[PDB]
């Protein structure tokens, strides 16, 4: 019940921000669900409290590779990424749709648009979830 | 037992929640549920769920509508129930289990069925009742309305 | 010359996202028309009838298969049917807005009693009121109404037939079957299905009695300058083409029921 592990770990963490175990339990649930990008970020928060911590360091290193190795079929990417309301908003927003079309057609559109954080972070989110690959 | 055949007063929110998640493959919990049944000249049972988010643009989702499962005499009939609920309410996910509707089902029989017509108007009225109950709750109505 | 490289390291693959992008928002509502007068509807009815028959052409074309009819016949049917479509359109609005006592020329114009009974109005409008009265007496639903408006569209043809008549006939029969369905699913029981159907059908048939008199007003005021009646280009073309055939019995009234 990896989802429920996340909600109770999050309350634990807000109550006790230094409880490294709250973070390793949350991150393990995220890693198990193949949400390696957030699992790594949660394990890293655990490392920020204690850089020597075993799950915080080891889970972090597994996520570091697995978050790319799992992309496989684009269907996995769409089903998982679009579960996240933030990327749903990015894609439902027509301004972003227009920006993305220019980006596919012109690498310089990317060079220029990404200088402004309001766009650069919408793009960064789509890249983080694996929807936008950069070669 | 199928959740919709269980007594509406005994079923908990957690039970409706898990059912919904499985029904819609929605990792998130449902916003609200109406659970009711009717008898007499018409008999059926139904669950109508309101999602916490409006349906997303991905075609892999849109091509699957209308996502209210139909059962007749508890026999699964289909996942796409056109003409069961008006399109404007086609965001409500659910289950309808009818006893009078014939098992001799084809889209055409259903379109011409006076039974289906009556069920549809009753489902609409119930949807509206659910919306009214949500309307009474200012904080959650606003969340609903926004979506 | 230098070794090449996979630069810039900024080449996107948005292909899965481009597959995702499909939806757009579409809207309803395409045009609008009203009369600008009341007792002077004696001339503004023609300006309105012009805009309404044009709308009727757009509407007729919107019905699948209408655009595949020969244009000469598409225009012949609106030339002869515009009068029943107008009276029937007034009928629905009158039925719902004034309990069929007044004619409603547009959603925004109702002509009241102080103008309704004047001869310049009433000599034509009393026949349009007959139609409004019947939709009200009959308690016609909007679906049933639309089925009937749709039926009236193809109801008046030359006695010699239409160039592409076979398609017109298939379309008209599809429409009468639709009226039946609209009724059967609303009244309930069996005796009420046939009574509502035949009573509504009798209005479609009696619309021709309404048209005979409404057209004679237009034909007379079109040709007799004494009447001082202005017509739009659309009806002026229809009326000059319609007069020599309608008043001489060269146009056939199509009925959907017997007396």
């Amino acid at each position: 019940e990896f989802q429920l592990a996340l909600k109770d770990c999050e309350e634990c963490i807000q109550l006790e921000p230094t409880f490294i175990k709250g973070y390793t339990r949350k991150a393990a649930a995220l890693e198990a669900m193949k949400d390696y990008t957030k699992a790594m970020d949660v394990y890293q928060k655990a490392l920020d409290l204690d850089s020597s911590c075993k799950e915080a360091a080891d889970g972090y290193q597994r996520c570091m590779m697995a978050q790319y190795n799992r992309h496989d079929s684009p269907e996995d990417v769409k089903r998982r990424a679009m579960a996240d309301p933030e990327v749903q908003q990015i894609m439902s927003d027509p301004a972003m749709r227009l920006i993305l079309e220019q980006m596919q057609k012109d690498p310089q559109a990317l060079s220029e648009h990404l200088k402004n954080p309001v766009i650069a972070q919408k793009i960064q989110k789509l890249m983080d979830v694996g929807l936008i690959a950069i070669r | 037992k199928p959740i919709w055949t269980r007594n509406p007063d005994d079923i908990t929110n957690e039970e409706y929640g898990e059912f919904y998640k499985s029904l819609t493959n929605d990792w998130e919990d449902h916003l609200a549920v109406k659970h009711f049944s009717v008898e007499g000249q018409l008999e059926f049972r139904a669950l109508l769920f309101v999602p916490r988010r409006a349906p997303f643009d991905l075609f892999e989702n849109r091509k699957k509508k209308n996502n209210i499962k139909l059962y007749v005499r508890r026999v699964f009939i289909m996942d796409n129930c056109e003409e069961l609920i008006p399109e404007y309410l086609n965001f409500i996910r659910g289950v309808v289990d009818s006893e009078d509707l014939p098992l001799n089902i084809s889209r055409e029989m259903l379109q011409q069925s006076k039974i289906l017509k009556v069920i549809r108007k009753n489902l609409v009225k119930k949807c509206l009742e659910l919306f009214t109950e949500l309307a009474e709750d200012k904080e959650n109505y606003k969340k609903f309305y926004e979506q | 010359s230098i070794v090449p490289a996979t630069l810039p390291q900024l080449t996107p693959t948005l292909v899965s996202l481009l597959e995702v992008i499909e939806p757009e928002v579409l809207y309803a509502g395409y045009d609008s028309s009203v009369p600008d007068s009341t007792w002077r509807i004696m001339t503004t009815l023609n300006m309105l009838g012009g805009r309404q028959v044009i709308a009727a052409v757009k509407w007729a074309k919107a019905i699948p298969g209408f655009r595949n009819l020969h244009l000469d016949d598409q225009m012949t049917l609106l030339q002869y049917s515009w009068m029943s479509l107008m009276a029937f359109a007034l009928g629905w609005r009158s039925y719902r807005q004034s309990s069929a006592n007044l004619l409603c020329f547009a959603p925004d114009l109702i002509i009241n009693e102080q103008r309704m009974t004047l001869p310049c109005m009433y000599d034509q409008c009393k026949h349009m009121l007959y139609v409004s009265s019947e939709l009200h007496r009959l308690q016609v639903s909007y679906e049933e109404y639309l089925c009937m408006k749709t039926l009236l569209l193809l109801s008046s043809v030359p006695k010699d037939g239409l160039k592409s008549q076979e398609l017109f006939d298939e379309i008209r029969m599809t429409y009468i079957k639709e009226l039946g369905k609209a009724i059967v699913k609303r009244e309930g029981n069996s005796s009420q299905n046939w009574q509502r159907f035949y009573q509504l059908t009798k209005l479609l048939d009696s619309m021709h009695e309404v048209v005979e008199n409404l057209l004679n007003y237009c034909f007379q005021t079109f040709l007799d300058k004494t009447m001082s009646i202005e017509f739009p280009e659309m009806l002026a073309e229809i009326i000059t083409n319609q007069i020599p055939k309608y008043s001489n019995g060269n146009i056939k009234k199509l009925l959907f029921h017997q007396k």
